């Protein structure tokens, strides 16, 4: 209706055994960097921060689940193409690798809109978009991310 | 006889569970059993009794899926907040826009599972109710199943405690 918006969850997971993202997040001195890595990767290959927003980051078994909010059906389409083509993943492997001070951090991604696993629907972009729209964003950005944004910003000053 | 006694016993039950200060604690007993009924698909979800933000405030209830719903089906405990049609909705401000904090209480009172969220008022989940219940909103990935099913503090004596806190700022 009035403005096309939708949401989905992006599952991010490591391949090497140590590079466990769950613990890396709960780590007081890594969390900010991981946050920064996810934010930079999305803005690089997923879409601008005003068109692709992170609402929450779930530490959930040993992957990281990022709740996303998409603004505009067209921009969402750009995200989906970047996702299926591997561009999103390429940028995330680079940013996280730099974030955790490692040579490589190969990733395994998953994308879900409600119970629908979009990975099995990548060939039909219209179906993916329809599934994302079906998931109405119901929460504003989680306070934790604003807290990390403050931290990221205070650090870069000195 | 029944549409008789049955209804009266239900009212009393609802009355006994209701709170009017935006704070609700939901004790779910017989956890083990309810847990398996969920895992088996027989009874996927459970509604909690209703509670309110004030004596004549919003009417709300919680909806939980022991084996998950949506993106968390089969992997997480899913917990939701539901705005219900209240007897005094004509006097309230719509859409519903109060921060809601959902919690699974650690019975050693050390590390509670907590998710505080501010409603995105554009969602139909927060508009004035037309039906008994609006579409639920909440946490599909509230708590990974491993935390509440072997080895730890959330389940104790076959029971768990869910807590909800509706921030009354502005009311």
């Amino acid at each position: 209706h009035e403005e096309w918006v939708g949401s989905a969850y992006l599952f991010v997971e490591s391949s090497l055994d140590k590079v466990v993202l769950s613990d890396a997040y709960a780590h007081p001195q890594q969390k900010v960097a991981v946050y920064r890595a996810l934010q930079a990767a999305l803005a690089e290959s997923g879409g601008s921060p005003d068109v692709l927003q992170m609402l929450k980051i779930h530490r959930s078994d040993p992957q990281l689940i990022v709740q996303l909010r998409f603004c505009g059906r067209q921009p969402c389409g750009r995200f989906l193409r970047a996702y299926r083509e591997g561009a999103l993943r390429a940028a995330l492997q680079r940013s996280l690798a730099a974030a955790l001070a490692q040579h490589s951090v190969p990733l395994q991604l998953e994308l879900r809109a409600g119970a629908e696993r979009l990975d099995a629907l990548l060939a039909d972009e219209e179906r993916c978009l329809s599934c994302i729209l079906a998931q109405q964003p119901d929460r504003l950005r989680d306070e934790e991310l604003a807290e990390l944004e403050d931290a990221l910003r205070n650090l870069k000053c000195g | 006889k029944d549409l008789a006694m049955a209804d009266l016993e239900q009212k009393v039950l609802e009355m006994e569970a209701s709170t009017y200060d935006g704070v609700f604690i939901w004790k779910i007993s017989d956890f083990p059993r309810k847990r398996q009924e969920a895992v088996a698909g027989r009874i996927p979800a459970i509604f909690s009794p209703a509670f309110y933000t004030s004596r004549y405030g919003y009417k709300m209830c919680l909806r939980i899926y022991l084996n998950g719903d949506g993106t968390g089906r089969g992997t997480h405990l899913s917990l939701f907040f539901v705005v219900m049609k209240g007897p005094n909705d004509a006097l309230l401000r719509w859409p519903f826009n109060q921060k809601v904090t959902l919690m699974l209480l650690d019975q050693n009172n050390r590390e509670h599972v907590i998710d505080a969220f501010r409603p995105d008022v554009t969602s139909s989940s927060f508009q004035r109710p037309v039906n008994d219940m609006n579409i639920a909103s909440g946490c599909p990935l509230f708590c990974p199943v491993s935390k509440m099913e072997a080895k730890n503090s959330y389940v104790r004596d076959d029971a768990i405690f869910i807590k909800a806190i509706v921030d009354l700022t502005g009311l």
